[PDB]
């Protein structure tokens, strides 16, 4: 499917390969989680594995499902 | 080079 990656310096939602029908966004209180934190690696995935204890990436099974948790241009 | 929560930028918003 396809999912919003953050992959590009811009913002932008691509479909992801032919191992990869889920969408992700990772997420953690980046090194300013006072104004910024919450790093959202917004992107595509067949899955959701592990993760870590501070860096999570989400899921889900849907295009565009898994958007920016500020989603906006410039 | 994320969206980080705080805007949209490729360098913490």
């Amino acid at each position: 499917i396809v999912c919003h990656t953050t992959a590009t310096s811009p913002i932008s939602a691509v479909t992801c390969p032919p191992g990869e029908n889920l969408c992700y966004r990772k997420m953690w209180c980046d090194a300013f989680c006072s104004s910024r934190g919450k790093v959202v690696e917004l992107g595509c995935a067949a899955t959701c594995p592990s993760k870590k204890p501070y860096e999570e990436v989400t899921c889900c099974s849907t295009d565009k499902c898994n958007p920016h948790p500020k989603q906006r241009p410039g | 080079f994320r969206y980080y929560e705080s805007s949209l930028e490729p360098w913490d918003d």
